[PDB]
């Protein structure tokens, strides 16, 4: 509903992405 | 090989044997399809051989006539069926076609050769070679896209498709504009599953089903040439097992999550599947039976809006949760429902009272009592009713049948998922026939405690 | 009610990037025959 | 024994058969 | 080779349980009402024994 | 010697063994089951259920029975020769004789099966834990198909060998004991239940810790004193999953003999109870707090109702000899229904 | 052995009649009258009483053929041939339009000779199941 | 390049916590599969428990009419149970944020929806787990399928009934009465006793029974004397032993006399398959007869199937059956019913 629900899930999922994109590096 | 000893699998995990053999498996394919294609014709001209003109389709069990009658074949306004003769055209075809892919069939299983990487380099394929398997891949899906340009092409120009949300009741028309807003098919997409949402089951008119249908062959196709010109990535290779029984599990996990999803199309849904056809859904049978002794009782000179029933809420009128005028009883579980026969009476804050006590139509009235006695209950020997009913009418709607039908298939198509993928696995690592006596992992490591 | 909303949104979101970025990591090579 | 048992099961069971099947033909 | 006698006693005796039902000898021997016996032109009800000692009397009527 | 020549004879090893043993069993066995297909085919219980009841009525396997004997007979034993059918072969099988014929003779039956296996134990030099586990479906038997009806007014109410007069008798005992809440059938449902978990997950374990003793797929043909799975793998693996798991086989396959068996005794001690009528049917606490509080409800005073229903309808069709006359307007039931 | 009119017409029914009266009973009738309670208007049944009760009373094999042709209230003042399925309205019903003269006088046989062979059962309900 | 990718990522941060997610030095094995487990287990028992012992009465069927679960409100261990949502909400998501209060939650049904919902994710990867760790100890794979016919259960009478029904307050009582409640209700709506694969369900329970306690017997009739008198002879076994701790012949040569002789197994491998298999497929069935009947394809109908000549119906025990079917239905909430049918 609110931004702020899409901004911590985007969030959160793009800290956990970026975590798998260094381990793949 | 064709034996234990040359193959390692026994008769019965017989058809593993298949596993390294191109052109026997793919003969088991070809024929396999021959069968579908074989049951389609033969129970299409099944139907219609036993098909009557003057009753409705889903009190004749029919589960294959609905659907054409639902593409625009041989339906009058309202969903008479009148022209019950491209049925007969689309079995035979079937049928035939079942004769050749027999053949085909037959001929790659028994007569051709084995394997398909030796006289040949087009149909040949190592199960570990992920470029071919993404190539083949990419072709099948621009086939499934071309497919989704056949109903569309078909709805949009060729006649077009039966719409029971038809300004003037259900009736055949051509989609003269469909859905193309991202925002809308996709707001389909990312919907919850539960109640009042319904995620994609909730589709109820043919602008958004043949747009989504565009969508998915754009998607399908795009994707298909995707496949077909590029290498999986590193991530992917590192992450999936790369093997036929592997392809299978996935093929299988993917296929049991689509019978889930038609068991509830079947169910729930009225757009895709009319009630014209397919019959009533249960909500929309329990809600027709409240309609049904609303209007006996209001023409008995009861104040509905007014009747206060046993336990303090309205006996034929409450509201839901939300606010919206409702109809009363145990039928209040289903006040989602979206019918033809009751959308008319509809008003913003739910039910129309003023609708409701001027406005109600004698057909509205034969639709709620033709539905609310053709719910779909009934026992497994076709004995209409609920379980406590006695032997007179025959009768299980076909919405029953499809969902219960595809729920077992489902069901069991996602075992096998855990089956093969597990299989796979373990096929992958090496340890697949036991645990190897002088390797055993536990004894390589520290005790728990 | 809605800072509970995004605190259980907050944890679903951990758990499943976890679980899914997790079983990408080469999980097929965590077998004792490697 | 053997023929005593086998036949002590069997030949009862086609007796039944024959007579259940010709069940199947009554009307009421 | 042993097929023969088999061939000559199954379906005799196939044939004789069709007979013990075709020819109604069932019926006589259990004592098992015809769908035209349940209830008769005197008795509308349920014929349900009630003597213990004198059930055959009762069976009789 | 003569008992000696006997013994030499009847302990041959046969196709079907027979033995001593074999005298008891073979006869009651054989006329047990027959007696079964004889009644389910032919005999009717219009005489004494009002109900129609074989094959040659029209009832497939689901619908046909050999019902208990009429009301009227008490526990009479019904004898062939008994004063009741007085010799008559008709009158006996109207009557009901071959419900007691059934239950007689399968109840000797029992008895030589489970001293077919004491025998049999014996002879070859085992532990004779079959017959015991045995004396498990024995309890529920006795208590179920003899001890109970005899503790109610007549063979009647005994369960009637058949599907859905086994039915019958189910949803009877749960309207009129409230069976469901007694804790002996819990304890039952534990044992029946913990024994197909066991069944499952040892079938399974075994299956899934098994050593690569061959090269093929098939690890059935790959099959001696070696142990054809590894328990420490198995072991680790339930320790790690569940948190505890076994360590000892023997223990183990006691363990999978004992719950079960426990499960049929325990079962059998509530079925002598209902016997009786000494039921767990109500808790008087909420019976008196619901009897002064009209607002207090929960899932036992529901089932309570639920029994009540039950009775009411079912009571005057299952028991045509009480000539029970309930007018509609005495039956309970809620609002439109 | 029902009655034809109200006049006292009585006429015998053999067993074939009662077959095809069954069936198409079954067929056209025989949801709410599964069994001839009314599953969309228990007030109204197929039972003997209610039947006699009715004006013009539909006790008889002629009146229930015309109740076919022509549905009315209970009362007889007004039609419902818009909501119950009839000869009269067999375009908007067309299961009615497979029905002759003889199927009718059929299928009043079957509803006129159930109440003498199942007596409280026809038009009884759950009651009697 | 084959199928595994057969490689490592160099002690990296990402990489260790990998590592002792898949520890399978961990008293407990913590996989990805228990990276969801563990959560939606904790949630869902700690909202059990709480609730079981103080939860107020719910409005389970709509009408307004809350029924008490808990300890504190009057139940004991056999009545209490955490009473289904309210079907006013049917299958609506209703979680505590969607409530005005936390009080509204409780009165609607909540904590059921919230408990069901967490208890079947933990459960499936409950199931994903038994493969995961059988995965890491190289084991075979097919100990999550077994295990997949009870959660297949728990998924018909908590899920799938639910929304074949329309409604969560159809679904399965977390609580014994309750539990008695569905069943009874189930069996007067779909005569589920007249199903057949309730029945193979039943022939997978008893047949699961005796097999376990044949199997158990034959074994413990055959052990080996390695133990003394009056000592337990579990002691003549030891955990990690390569030498079989009974005769298997001799256990064969017993079973094959008291049927006969082929009737009994010579392949364990044979026998341990059979004995996981049967009662998996029973209960696998019995499953799907609970989602199908969810669906409203009921058990076998012979009501009035047997007519006399004259026409007049000759009852069997499926009328009997029918006739508490007819108690359970016509009794079964009492005032939540308007109308002569029941549908949903
Ligand atoms: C594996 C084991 C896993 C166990 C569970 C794991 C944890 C899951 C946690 C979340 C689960 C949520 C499930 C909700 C499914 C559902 O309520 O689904 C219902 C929806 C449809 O929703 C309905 O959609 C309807 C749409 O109709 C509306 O629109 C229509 C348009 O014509 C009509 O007009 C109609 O009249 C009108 O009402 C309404 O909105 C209803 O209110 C709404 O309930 O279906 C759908 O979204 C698609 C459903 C997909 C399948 C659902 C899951 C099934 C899992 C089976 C597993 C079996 C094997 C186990 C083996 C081990
Ligand atoms: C519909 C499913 C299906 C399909 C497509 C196949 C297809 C195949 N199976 Mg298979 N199989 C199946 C079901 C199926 N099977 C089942 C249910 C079992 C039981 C467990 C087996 C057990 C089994 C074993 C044990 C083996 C196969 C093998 C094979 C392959 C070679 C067949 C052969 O040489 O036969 C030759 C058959 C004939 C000459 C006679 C049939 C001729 C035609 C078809 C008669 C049809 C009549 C006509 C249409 C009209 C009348 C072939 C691809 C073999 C294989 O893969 O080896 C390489 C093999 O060893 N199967
Ligand atoms: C996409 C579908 C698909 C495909 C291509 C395969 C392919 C394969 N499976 Mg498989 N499987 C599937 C779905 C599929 N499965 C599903 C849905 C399940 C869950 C039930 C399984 C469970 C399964 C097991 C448990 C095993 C396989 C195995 C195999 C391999 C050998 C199969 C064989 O010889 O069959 C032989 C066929 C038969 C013996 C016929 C059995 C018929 C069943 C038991 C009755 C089904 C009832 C049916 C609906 C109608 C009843 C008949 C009635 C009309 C009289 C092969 C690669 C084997 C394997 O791993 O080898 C590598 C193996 O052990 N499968
Ligand atoms: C998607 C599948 C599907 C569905 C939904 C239907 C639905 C229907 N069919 Mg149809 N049919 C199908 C497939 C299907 N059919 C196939 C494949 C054939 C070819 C044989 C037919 C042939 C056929 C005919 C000839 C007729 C129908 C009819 C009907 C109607 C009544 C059905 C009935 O009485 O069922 C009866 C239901 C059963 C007997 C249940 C089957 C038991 C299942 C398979 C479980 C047993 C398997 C076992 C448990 C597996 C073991 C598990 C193992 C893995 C461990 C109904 C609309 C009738 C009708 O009215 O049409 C006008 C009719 O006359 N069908
Ligand atoms: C899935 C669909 C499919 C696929 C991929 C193939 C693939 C193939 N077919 Mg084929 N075939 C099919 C369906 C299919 N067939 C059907 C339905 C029939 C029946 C009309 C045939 C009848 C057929 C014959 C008669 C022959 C092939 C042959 C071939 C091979 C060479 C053909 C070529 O390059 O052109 C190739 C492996 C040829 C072959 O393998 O010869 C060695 C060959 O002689 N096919
Ligand atoms: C460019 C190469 C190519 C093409 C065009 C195809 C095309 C096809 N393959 Mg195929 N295949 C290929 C390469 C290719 N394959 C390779 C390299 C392999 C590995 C050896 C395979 C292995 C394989 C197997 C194992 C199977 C197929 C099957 C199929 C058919 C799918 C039918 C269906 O329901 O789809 C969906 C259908 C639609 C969405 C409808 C529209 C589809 C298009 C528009 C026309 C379809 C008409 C007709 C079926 C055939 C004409 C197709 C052709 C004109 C393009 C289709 C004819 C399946 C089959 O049943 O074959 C008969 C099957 O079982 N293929
Ligand atoms: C026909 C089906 C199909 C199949 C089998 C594949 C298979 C594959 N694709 Mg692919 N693809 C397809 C269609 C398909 N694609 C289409 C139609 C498109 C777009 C036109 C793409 C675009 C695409 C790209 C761009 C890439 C792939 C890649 C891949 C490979 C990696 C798969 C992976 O990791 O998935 C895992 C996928 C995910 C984790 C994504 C999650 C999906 C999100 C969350 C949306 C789903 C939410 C939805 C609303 C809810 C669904 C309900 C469900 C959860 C119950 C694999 C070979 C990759 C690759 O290796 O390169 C070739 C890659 O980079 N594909
Ligand atoms: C995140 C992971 C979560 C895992 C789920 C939690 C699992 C908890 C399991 C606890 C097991 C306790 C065992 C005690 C007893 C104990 O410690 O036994 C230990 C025993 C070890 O046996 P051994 O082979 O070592 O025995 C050899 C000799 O000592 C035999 O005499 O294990 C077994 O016998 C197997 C059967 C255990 C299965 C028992 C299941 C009982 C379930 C609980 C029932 C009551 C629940 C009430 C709830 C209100
Ligand atoms: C591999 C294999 C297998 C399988 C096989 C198969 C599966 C096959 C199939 C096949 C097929 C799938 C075939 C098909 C065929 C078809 C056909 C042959 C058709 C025909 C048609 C017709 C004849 C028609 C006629 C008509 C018309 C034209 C129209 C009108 C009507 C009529 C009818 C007259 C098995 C397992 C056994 C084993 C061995 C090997
Ligand atoms: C037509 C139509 C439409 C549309 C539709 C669409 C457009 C759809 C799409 C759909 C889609 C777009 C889907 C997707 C899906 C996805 C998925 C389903 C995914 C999956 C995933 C997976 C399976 C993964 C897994 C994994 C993990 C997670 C871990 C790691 C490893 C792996 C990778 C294995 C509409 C509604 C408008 C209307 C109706 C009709
Ligand atoms: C009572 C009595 C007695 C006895 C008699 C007897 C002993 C009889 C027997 C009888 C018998 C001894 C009978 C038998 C029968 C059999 C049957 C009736 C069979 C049936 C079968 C079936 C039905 C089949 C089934 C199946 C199987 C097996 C599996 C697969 C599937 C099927 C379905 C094919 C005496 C005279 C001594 C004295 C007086 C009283
Ligand atoms: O909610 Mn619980 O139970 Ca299924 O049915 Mn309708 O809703 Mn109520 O009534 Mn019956
Ligand atoms: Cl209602
Ligand atoms: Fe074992």
């Amino acid at each position: 509903l609110l931004a702020a629900a899409l901004a911590l899930v985007a969030v959160v999922f793009a800290v956990v992405l970026a975590l798998f994109a260094a381990w793949a590096a | 090989g064709r034996s234990i000893e040359s193959t390692g699998f026994a008769w019965w995990s017989g058809n593993a044997r298949l596993i390294n053999l191109s052109g026997k498996l793919l003969g088991a394919h070809v024929a396999h399809a021959g069968l579908i294609v074989f049951w389609t014709g033969a129970m299409t001209l099944f139907e219609t051989s036993h098909f009557i003109p003057e009753k409705p389709l889903y009190e004749q069990g029919m589960i294959l006539l609905p659907h054409l009658a639902t593409l625009g074949w041989g339906v009058a306004p309202g969903g008479e069926i009148v022209n019950t003769y491209p049925y007969f055209a689309t079995g035979v075809i079937h049928l035939v076609s079942s004769a050749v892919l027999g053949f085909g069939g037959i001929y790659h299983s028994i007569v051709g050769p084995d394997v398909l990487e030796d006289s040949f380099s087009f149909f040949g394929y190592d199960w570990r070679d992920k470029n071919k398997m993404t190539t083949i891949l990419g072709i099948h899906l621009i086939l499934l896209g071309i497919g989704a340009f056949l109903l569309v092409i078909k709805a949009l120009f060729i006649g077009g498709i039966y719409d029971t949300w038809a300004p003037g009741g259900g009736d055949i028309r051509f989609i003269t504009n469909p859905t193309l807003n991202p925002a809308i098919i996709f707001s389909y997409l990312l919907k919850s599953p539960f109640g009042g949402e319904g995620w994609i089951v909730g589709v109820n008119n043919m602008e958004d089903v043949i747009g989504g249908h565009i969508w998915i062959g754009v998607t399908c196709v795009i994707g298909g040439i995707w496949h077909i010109l590029t290498r999986p990535f590193s991530w992917a290779r590192r992450a999936f097992v790369w093997s036929g029984e592997a392809y299978l599990s996935y093929s299988l996990g993917a296929l049991a999550l689509m019978g889930q999803t038609a068991a509830e199309y079947a169910w729930y849904n009225n757009t895709v599947y009319p009630s014209e056809f397919y019959g009533p859904t249960a909500a929309e049978a329990s809600q027709a039976q409240a309609f049904t002794f609303l209007v006996r009782d209001q023409r008995l000179g009861a104040n509905i809006a007014s009747t206060q029933g046993p336990t303090g809420l309205g006996k034929y009128l409450m509201r839901s949760p939300t606010g919206e005028v409702i109809l009363g009883g145990e039928t209040m579980r289903f006040w989602d429902l979206r019918a033809p026969w009751l959308e008319p009476l509809r008003s913003s804050n739910g039910l129309d009272l003023n609708k409701i006590k001027n406005d109600i139509q004698p057909w509205q009235e034969r639709r709620a009592a033709e539905y609310m006695t053709h719910a779909p209950l009934g026992s497994l020997n076709s004995v209409g009713g609920v379980a406590t009913e006695i032997n007179s009418v025959n009768y299980v709607s076909p919405r029953s049948w499809l969902t219960t039908s595809h729920f077992f298939l489902g069901f069991f198509i996602f075992i096998g998922h855990l089956w093969h993928a597990g299989r796979a696995r373990a096929a992958a690592a090496g340890f697949e026939k036991g645990i190897n006596r002088e390797n055993e992992p536990v004894l390589s490591m520290r005790p728990l405690d | 009610m809605f800072t509970l909303k995004i605190f259980v949104y907050s944890c679903v979101a951990f758990f499943c990037s976890l679980f899914i970025f997790g079983f990408l990591s080469n999980d097929p090579s965590r077998n004792p025959n490697r | 024994f053997r023929w005593l048992a086998i036949h002590g099961l069997a030949i009862p069971t086609v007796f039944f058969f024959g007579a259940i099947t010709a069940m199947q033909f009554i009307q009421r | 080779r042993y097929w023969v006698i088999h061939s000559i006693t199954i379906p005799s005796l196939f044939i004789a349980g069709w007979l013990f039902v075709s020819t109604g000898l069932a019926y006589d021997v259990f004592g098992t009402p015809r769908p035209n016996e349940y209830f008769s032109e005197n008795r509308q009800q349920v014929p349900l024994i009630n003597d213990r000692f004198n059930a055959r009397e009762e069976l009789d009527d | 010697g003569w008992f000696d020549l006997l013994d030499d004879w009847l302990k041959r090893d046969r196709f079907v063994f027979i033995g001593w043993s074999g005298i008891l069993l073979f006869p009651c066995a054989y006329l047990a089951l027959g007696a079964w297909f004889t009644g389910t085919t032919f005999v009717s219980s219009w005489y004494t259920h009002g109900l129609a009841s074989s094959y040659l009525e029209g009832c497939n396997f689901l619908t046909a029975a050999v019902s208990s004997p009429a009301n009227s007979m008490g526990h009479s034993l019904l004898f062939l020769w008994g004063p009741e059918a007085q010799g008559d072969f008709t009158r006996w099988c109207q009557i009901g004789g071959l419900w007691t014929f059934t239950a007689l003779h399968g109840s000797f039956g029992l008895i030589g099966f489970c001293l077919r296996q004491f025998e049999i134990a014996r002879l070859v030099g085992l532990r004779p834990y079959n017959a015991i586990a045995f004396s498990g479906p024995i309890a529920v038997f006795v208590s179920v198909f003899l001890l109970y009806p005899l503790g109610q007014a007549s063979w009647f109410f005994a369960p009637s060998f058949g599907v859905a007069a086994i039915f019958r008798f189910l949803l009877f005992l749960q309207g009129f004991h409230n069976w469901t809440l007694n804790p002996f059938h819990m304890m039952g449902v534990a044992g029946i239940l913990g024994g197909a978990l066991l069944c499952a997950i040892h079938g399974a374990t075994v299956e899934n810790t098994l050593f690569e003793d061959g090269e093929a797929s098939d690890t059935f043909r790959a099959f001696q004193s070696e142990e054809t799975y590894s328990m420490v793998t198995a072991n680790r693996f339930w320790s790690q999953i569940f948190g505890v798991a076994f360590a000892n086989k023997r223990w183990l396959h006691f363990f999978l003999l004992f719950v079960p068996v426990t499960g049929l005794w325990v079962s059998s001690i509530g079925i002598v109870g209902l016997a009786l009528n000494l039921r767990a049917y109500d808790f008087v606490s909420q019976e008196i707090r619901a009897a002064e509080d009209p607002e207090f409800e929960t899932f036992y005073t529901k089932n309570i109702l639920l029994n009540e229903g039950i009775r009411a309808w079912m009571a005057a069709q299952d028991q045509p000899h009480e000539n029970f006359v309930f007018p509609e307007e005495v039956l309970p039931r809620g609002n439109a229904l | 052995e029902v009655a034809k009119d109200t006049n006292g017409g009585i006429l015998n029914i053999a067993p074939e009649q009662l077959k095809r009266g069954k069936r198409l009973f079954n067929s056209h009738c025989s949801s709410c009258h599964v069994g001839g309670i009314t599953k969309t208007n228990p007030n109204i049944g197929l039972d003997l009483e209610s039947l006699s009760l009715a004006t013009p009373p539909r006790n008889n094999l002629d009146a229930l053929v015309d109740y076919m042709k022509n549905p009315t209230t209970y009362d007889g003042s007004e039609s419902i041939a818009q909501i119950h399925p009839s000869i009269a309205s067999s375009d908007i019903f067309p299961k009615m339009r497979d029905l002759s003269e003889d199927d009718l006088y059929a299928i009043a046989a079957h509803i006129l000779t159930q109440p003498q062979i199942q007596a409280e059962k026809w038009g009884g309900g759950k009651i009697y199941y | 390049m084959t199928v595994t990718l057969e490689r490592r990522e160099s002690t990296s941060l990402w990489e260790r916590f990998c590592s002792w997610i898949t520890s399978t030095e961990n008293r407990l094995y913590i996989g990805w599969f228990g990276v969801l487990m563990i959560p939606c287990l904790l949630t869902a028992t700690t909202v059990f428990i709480i609730a079981f012992i103080a939860a107020p009465p719910v409005d389970i069927d709509g009408i307004r009419e809350p029924v008490s679960g808990s300890l504190l409100y009057g139940n004991n261990i056999i009545t209490g149970a955490v009473v289904p949502t309210s079907n006013a909400i049917g299958l609506h998501l209703y979680p505590i944020w969607e409530a005005a209060s936390l009080d509204e939650w409780l009165y609607n049904g909540g904590p059921y929806q919230l408990v069901v919902l967490h208890f079947l994710l933990g459960v499936a990867a409950y199931m994903g787990r038994e493969w995961e760790l059988s995965y890491r100890l190289g084991m075979r794979p097919w100990i999550c399928v077994a295990f997949s016919a009870p959660v297949a259960a728990a998924t018909a009478v908590f899920l799938i009934y639910p929304i074949g029904q329309g409604s969560f307050s159809d679904g399965m009582p977390l609580g014994i009465s309750g539990t008695f409640n569905f069943m009874l209700v189930f069996q007067a709506e779909h005569n589920i006793l007249m199903h057949p694969f309730h029945m193979a369900g039943v022939a997978g329970v008893f047949g699961g029974a005796l097999f376990s306690a044949m199997h158990g017997s034959l074994v413990t009739s055959s052990l080996i004397r390695e133990t003394t008198e009056n000592e337990s002879p579990n002691y003549g076994y030891k955990l990690g032993q390569e030498e079989e701790t009974y005769n298997i012949v001799a256990a064969h040569g017993y079973f094959g006399r008291l049927i006969f002789q082929y009737a009994s197994f010579n392949n364990s491998r044979a026998l341990h398959f059979f004995l996981g298999l049967w009662p998996v497929v029973g209960i696998w069935l019995t499953s799907i007869g609970i989602s199908t009947m969810a669906f409203n394809l009921n058990g076998l109908n012979f009501n009035q199937s047997i007519v006399d000549s004259q026409g007049r119906v000759i009852n069997t025990w499926a009328d009997i059956i029918n006739r508490a079917n007819l108690g359970i239905e016509v009794m079964h909430e009492r005032n939540a019913h308007n109308f002569p049918l029941d549908l949903a």
